[PDB]
């Protein structure tokens, strides 16, 4: 080569949690940590 | 993690949906297809298996995952058919001299046989259910039958005049043979060339998918003459050239493996 | 016991299955098979009447009540069918140039038809709704037919010049002519050789079993060519040797005899 | 419209529109010259005229078309009538061209031009395959990658393409949906066009007058569908199959439907 | 998203004028200007066309969305005007011995007509309402018309002697018949050169603008001598070159675009 | 099936399944052509046919196969049977080879190819090994260190590389478990299959006529087990071996029980 990628998000939707993602979702994750576990 | 046991499976009716298994299932698994001689023949190109690998890396399936089995015959591959993969896909053409070795070859590949040996030299055999049967494969196979009454008699054959044994093959490169069952046979194959085993018809390998590539759907599987039934694994295109069977058949393996379904057994 | 009369009937729903006919509607009943020429030519046997009815036997049907009927050809078994049996089985060969004749041949077989005589030369007939055909017989049918008007005149030719009608049927030992329903047709036929009833079709003829030996089902009853069904009594194989076919047959009587069921008149 | 449809369950069936949809449409024969040569007649149509005036139809109503083959039909069918009828033969050869003729007639297409020389296109869905027309179509494909470079072909070598279409006349092409193809094709002769599948023509029927039913309509071999205006018949002659249309056209009718989508004398709309 | 349904629609009088459209639909939608051979002979330039475009590129149209499409003249334009775009501009020159050729024009592809066959041979129509009329192309069309009385005899003319009818038509590539609705006529047209069809006059196509670029304004749409109006899309030019013609559509195109509206079918 | 199973301690045994399960099965002895040799008889098959037919087993159930050498056999076993009796003759210089055999059939298999020139492959566990069946494989391996650079060994020669096996028909490599080796094999005449060991094959019985045990079917040398299905006899003639096996049988089939993964002919499941 879209299709694809939006489908593999979709069975990654839910699988993940909620309480360790609002753990998550107060961190200023900027561009080094956001792009460092890549 | 019991193994060959089967014990009461229960659930309900408020669970959500768990997961989309397609794009990871064929990342972990790997398709196999079965195209003809003829193929590669009309293509002449020593780069469509790289090509067609490529174009499925789209599709999801990485490259080393799709794999290519040739196969010259419809006979020569009914010789012995090793299907061994996650997922098969298998091209047909169609011959009116021929329906009934490619829906013997459905027959046996579509559906899961266990098959123990015979040795006809010493033992006469009978056929217990409607889904028992006598498989013979080899470069070919001749097979004569005579049944028997009650008193181990010939009906209409003679035990020692092989000539008076009643054919029902004529050198086939794959036979499948259903007698009556409930009467013991006396057999005669070329057992040099060619061997039979005695299979018992279990549910359908939900592993292979045949695709008849030319003529109208003849296949029929089910021996009886009631039900000609047709599953969701047995396909039919119209064709004039190759290029166009491996895009399309590309184009829509998603569907294709949708309708097949990894093994139990 | 009140004969030719048709009253309603009662019953329930908490009775329980009687027990099984089978086994017994063997013995009360009579079987006739109809063969090829073929077939016993393939076959080459002098005792294979006797060595199918001794296998019958043992799925219950007794000696003296099977029958076999062998048949030269498609048409010539067409030409003024007699088929008075309690259940008759019919094997069919496929042939792309007899496809309108085996689906006349099953039109005709497996439905029920009430005819009535024609004189061509002395009335004039017409249709009046879509199950009432002319069924003409005989071994070499040439007819014709000119449409009329109100005033009974020609439509598109002459009631005088035979040449100006229209060829429907050229050379047919068999035809099932249906034509616009509410008009008068001015009829030619060599009446000499071939004779033409006006048939109404009633409901299906649950006595018979056609059973398709080679290619994909063709065979289309219905003159109205929406529909294009495919009934029970209907059954198609794939073979290449007829002791296989026979072996089938006779494996699979049962399912036959339960997709048949006598007649009421 | 957008807005939404409304009803009730209390509310009684109507009258009958069959006997005045006769009256306020047309019907359109489609069959083949091998049916007026075995005919050898000239009145034959007033013929057939005069016989539908009584199951209805008036005499300025009924229409037929001859076309001289199913490829020469196939070759920009005019198909501009209320309700259209054909009549196709059945040829093991022809299997493929008379299943893309019923791909393209039975279903509605919106159709987008192609400019070839000057730039490359591709498929997005399931549904949007390229159609190619005229007296020979013969049609190359080699896949490109993501830098503009070829896959199992050259981009330069017509030769070392995939020839997917080899003198035919009616072409319709699916590859995969996604990458990027180059094309070489005949556009002195044939034009190639990228068209979309709408929902089904519901003002054609096709009817099979031979062998048993091919038609594969949906390019997908899974579904193998067998809609309601695609008939079959078994003939040895051509009277008996007109006898019979004529006889049973009230359900032909009955199977079809008066588009929606809107008025055009193509078989696909055109949009650029 | 109903389709094939006329549903009541509602609104109000509070709601606000919503942003404009164009410079948006000038993007999603199409151009296509036909000009007459002229206009390129008088300009002698292969660059005109990137010219336009990239002027039309200010306006907002982006450069893949016009298109030129030529034309020899008027008469050879309309034989079989295939009109595909999504907004169609066409210039026209006035030509007093083509007045009426290019008012059918007009009248032709302004309009939006529902086309039905027409079989001369067998058939003798004729014509219910006002806005049925009978269209002919063709490279050059000679008809002939007979009225008929009641007991279908000819009025002034003769059914067998076809010189006896009534010429309507004399080498025209394009003829727009409207005759005495409610009586049959008989027609006798050279078939081999041109096609007939019996249309149906409905809502205007609002998806064409006419430009004469010459003399005063004849062109009579409707065929009733009554109305001879002059419609919103049908512009009139005066012109000593062409260049300044185009410079003027695309100073203008913007007023073009909103006397025009998208089709409704 | 994950789901538990449940029971209980007051239930009576139930009646016994000797007796039926032998109609419901079916029996194959495997048997050296040395064993036919010294018997020089035609009709000995029939005869043990006819005395399993006193045992219980009846006529249409037990079956034979000649195996002319113990390597022969190791090449490829096609085992399709409810029960399978293996009578195995004792050869010192065989030990490996009939050690190796013993690992194979025993024990139950998940074999995935192995393309080495494409590759360069490693073991995960202690029970993934290199199963190499052919008439003559001629094995060489090379450990790479951390760095894809050999250890004692250059990834270009190939005289450099560890000899391993040398002229046998069925290799069992078993090698570091965490490195990566690159290997040399005659892949024209031996195939080598990456295998990991399952639970075990409870279908077959092999019985050493010959010598005191030796067959170390763990390729770790701490276990040295010995189970139930690995028996022993003595022997000077062969007529009394299987007057033996006729005479034990039913010791042999409690010994043994059907397979439980799955249906399947070979030594071995493939899953690619
Ligand atoms: C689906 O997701 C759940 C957790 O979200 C996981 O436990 C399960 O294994 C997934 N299904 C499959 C087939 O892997
Ligand atoms: C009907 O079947 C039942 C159950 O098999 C049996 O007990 C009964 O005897 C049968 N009826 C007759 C008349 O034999
Ligand atoms: C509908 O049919 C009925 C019964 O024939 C008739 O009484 C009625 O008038 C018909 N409807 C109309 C609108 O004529
Ligand atoms: C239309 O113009 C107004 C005023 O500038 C602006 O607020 C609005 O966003 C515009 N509409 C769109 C769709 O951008
Ligand atoms: C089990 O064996 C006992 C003793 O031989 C016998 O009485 C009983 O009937 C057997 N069980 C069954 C179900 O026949
Ligand atoms: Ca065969
Ligand atoms: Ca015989
Ligand atoms: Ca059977
Ligand atoms: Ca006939
Ligand atoms: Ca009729
Ligand atoms: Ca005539
Ligand atoms: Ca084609
Ligand atoms: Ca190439
Ligand atoms: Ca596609
Ligand atoms: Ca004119
Ligand atoms: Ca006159
Ligand atoms: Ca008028
Ligand atoms: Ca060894
Ligand atoms: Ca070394
Ligand atoms: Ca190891």
């Amino acid at each position: 080569l879209l299709g694809e990628l939006r489908e593999e998000f979709n069975a990654l939707s839910q699988e993940i949690a909620m309480s360790q993602l609002i753990d998550l979702a107060l961190l200023p994750l900027d561009m080094f940590s956001m792009f460092s576990g890549i | 993690q019991n193994y060959g046991i089967n014990l009461p499976i229960t659930g309900s009716m408020d669970t959500a949906y768990a997961n989309s298994t397609q794009e990871e299932t064929f990342l972990t698994s790997t398709l196999c297809l079965y195209y003809p001689t003829e193929a590669a023949t009309e293509i002449n190109d020593n780069s469509w298996k790289d090509t067609l690998s490529q174009l499925f890396l789209t599709k999801g399936w990485p490259t080393g995952s799709v794999y290519f089995k040739e196969y010259t015959d419809i006979a020569s591959f009914s010789v012995d058919p090793q299907l061994y993969c996650d997922y098969n896909v298998v091209l047909m053409k169609y011959d009116a001299t021929l329906q009934l070795d490619m829906s013997e070859l459905a027959d046996l590949i579509l559906n899961e046989w266990l098959c123990n040996p015979m040795d006809i030299t010493l033992y006469y055999y009978q056929q217990t259910d409607e889904a028992n049967k006598w498989i013979s494969m080899g470069s070919s196979c001749t097979i004569k039958v005579c049944p028997l009454n009650t008193q181990t008699l010939g009906i209409g054959c003679l035990t020692t005049d092989t000539a008076t044994f009643e054919e029902v093959a004529t050198a086939e490169k794959l036979v499948i043979t259903d007698v009556v069952d409930g009467v013991n046979h006396k057999l005669d194959v070329t057992t040099a060339t060619c061997t039979i085993r005695n299979c018992k018809k279990l549910g359908p390998r939900e592993n292979v998918a045949v695709i008849q590539v030319g003529g109208s759907d003849v296949l029929d599987i089910t021996a009886d003459p009631t039900t000609a039934p047709q599953t969701e694994r047995m396909m039919r295109i119209n064709w004039k050239k190759w290029w166009q069977v491996f895009y399309t058949v590309v184009d829509y393996v998603n569907q294709i493996i949708q309708a097949m379904s990894k093994r139990s057994r």
